[PDB]
């Protein structure tokens, strides 16, 4: 569906946050935009490890 | 008697990464790089609303074909939409040569 | 512990404190407590800072329009243009899937690196004064008030303060 | 030798043993004789496995059709696929070349690594009772058997057990 | 001083000495001064040259002819070319400053390692004939000539020759 609301960058998945650099969501894009992967995920560590005893 | 030592940060967090050493692995803090997430929605860049065909075919909207509102005030816009099995071709049926190449000069 | 500390001669993390990812423990008779290293800690997260702004950055994202279609006398440039993009695609993934490991690993090379050095600073006042314990900790021939805990963490002993203490009540052992 | 032991303060490599990358050398009244750690070498090794399974499996390889082939009208297109995919071999070729480089960097990194820590386990015990010698090795003042030899492998000593002995035969030196 | 020296324990450089990258500073009875440590220096510096020549020669430079143009019915092409070459050009964009920032960064910690090695073989030596003092240096119990400077260098010390004089200078204290 088609709505108000305003974006950035946008695909018929839906539209998009333009605030990171990737998605693994779907190719086509307009506008200015992440880029795609065949990925499930992508995500740096800040912080360490996590032991408690 | 008096004891110094080291410290450092542990939480309960459980989120986690695949690594080149261990999968999996578990830390404190994290940063997902990704948008994995669509709004399912079409909304518009900048403020400036995108050019809507409803059910048109690109044909029917450049032609002049009656139910597809030929919308003048429309002057420039973010984008092109469609759906992909487009209704309204044409009235009077007629091979439409380079398609692709008006296509390509109306992206933008 | 890839350079000796964290599952290494140390074993496991404390979920007490949270102000910052690094600091000691303090141990002296008015009792126990945990206090943050901000010094190098607020450096190490500036560092971070500067990675990630040199990760996202380095894209430029252009003013883009991805998609094509066509008929099918034209082929030769589906599957090119499949085969192009698919191309893209795979490379973009690779680097950047290669490039999580890295710098996730050079990451936690980066957090045990300043700990140990941490270690190496704590240990380089408190040669012959104090001594090695266990694993994570150092126990005095002395003591030590708050005052020498605020002391000792931004590098500053006065090495003669317990010297004697040190050299008397290590002589029992 | 990166952080300090091969080519570092060792100088050369043993062909003797086999069973595993790393170990250690007991040298006793009963003879000497290598013995390889299993724990450690078994932790890298596990290690290494994950490294080759996150470098395969980062490809994935379609059910593929490279070749296209074309007439002399077409020049546009022959010198195009031709630098399209001239482009893209180039550019798997240097990712992957650059790739072979730091990952046997790193690598060489990792077994430095995990030495080194070693020798501050080993250390990490036997700490006054027994000395620093040379290069690769440590000295006792009191003696060890096989018993002693397994039980410092896996991280066990028990401090007061030849103490005393070496509070005396240091005391000659 | 990722590894602990170069804003770690020590906190800044030397412009007196030119020579050569690293080196030591003697400073004995007859005088003072500078001098290079051009074995090690001189093998990092052997491994600087393996990289660059590892880093250019790993591109092939065809003889090229980078450029096409096009009529307006072609536009298909023309957006494609556009985004063909800008892709490419990304790529070897993104690759290369990336690879400028971890070479860079590994090249930092190449010379941290080595200095933190040396520094570790210059303790290896010298162990309770003299003492750590401050950060960057060793103080002695004993007196050392040019001959014990150079000697030094070279991974020799013959620890009986000063072993009494410090094992009583060192009992005043
Ligand atoms: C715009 O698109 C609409 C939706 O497709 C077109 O209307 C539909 O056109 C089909 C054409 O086959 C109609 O079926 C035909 O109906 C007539 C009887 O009116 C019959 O003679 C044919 O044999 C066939 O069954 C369908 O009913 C019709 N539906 C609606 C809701 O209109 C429309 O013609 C298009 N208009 C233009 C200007 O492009
Ligand atoms: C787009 O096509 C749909 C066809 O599904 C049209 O839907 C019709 O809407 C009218 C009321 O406006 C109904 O009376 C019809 O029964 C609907 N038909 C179907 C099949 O649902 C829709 O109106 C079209 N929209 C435009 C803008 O042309
Ligand atoms: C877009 O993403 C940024 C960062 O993730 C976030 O701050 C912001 O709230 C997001 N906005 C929407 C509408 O998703
Ligand atoms: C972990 O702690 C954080 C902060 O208190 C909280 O947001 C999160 O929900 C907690 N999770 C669980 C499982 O307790
Ligand atoms: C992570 O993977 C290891 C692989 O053996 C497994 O032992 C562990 O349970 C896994 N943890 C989670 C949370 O999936
Ligand atoms: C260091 O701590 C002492 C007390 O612990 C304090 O008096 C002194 O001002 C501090 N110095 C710096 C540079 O922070
Ligand atoms: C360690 O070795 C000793 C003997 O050397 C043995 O008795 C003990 O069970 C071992 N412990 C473990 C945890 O392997
Ligand atoms: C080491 O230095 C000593 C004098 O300082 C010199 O006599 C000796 O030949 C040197 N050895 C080597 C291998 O350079």
């Amino acid at each position: 569906p088609m709505d108000e609301c305003d974006a950035k960058c946008q695909t018929p998945q839906g539209a998009i946050n333009s605030s990171l650099p990737f998605q693994n969501v779907h190719p086509v894009t307009i506008g200015e935009c992440p880029k795609y992967v065949r990925s499930a995920k992508l995500r740096m560590v800040t912080g360490l490890r996590n032991i408690p005893s | 008697e008096d004891t110094i030592c080291i410290g450092y940060h542990a939480n309960n967090s459980t989120d986690t990464v695949d690594t080149v050493l261990e999968k999996n692995v578990t830390v404190t803090h994290s940063v997902n790089l990704l948008e994995d997430s669509h709004n399912g929605k079409l909304c518009l860049l900048k403020g400036i609303a995108p050019l809507q065909l409803g059910n048109c075919s690109v044909a029917g909207w450049i032609l002049g074909n009656p139910e597809c509102e030929l919308l003048i005030s429309r002057e420039s816009w973010s984008y092109i939409v469609e759906k992909p099995n487009p209704e309204n071709g044409t009235c009077y049926p007629g091979h439409f040569a380079d398609y692709e190449e008006l296509r390509e000069q109306l992206s933008s | 512990g890839l350079f000796g500390a964290i599952a290494g001669f140390i074993e496991g993390g404390w979920t007490g404190m949270v102000d910052g990812w690094y600091g000691y423990h303090h141990q002296n008779e008015q009792g126990s407590g945990y206090a943050a290293d901000q010094k190098s800690t607020q450096n190490a997260i500036n560092g971070i800072t500067n990675k990630v702004n040199s990760v996202i950055e380095k894209m430029n994202t252009q003013f883009t329009a991805v998609g094509k279609e066509f008929n099918k006398l034209e082929r030769r440039m589906e599957n090119l243009n499949k085969k192009v993009d698919d191309g893209f695609i795979d490379i973009w993934t690779y680097n950047a899937e290669l490039l999580v490991l890295l710098e996730n690993e050079r990451t936690l090379d980066f957090h045990d690196s300043n700990v140990k050095n941490l270690y190496e600073k704590v240990k380089s006042q408190l040669k012959n004064n104090a001594k090695e314990i266990g694993n994570g900790c150092f126990e005095f021939y002395h003591k030590c008030n708050d005052e020498c805990m605020e002391s000792v963490k931004n590098g500053t002993y006065d090495y003669p303060k317990y010297s004697e203490e040190s050299k008397l009540n290590r002589e029992k052992i």
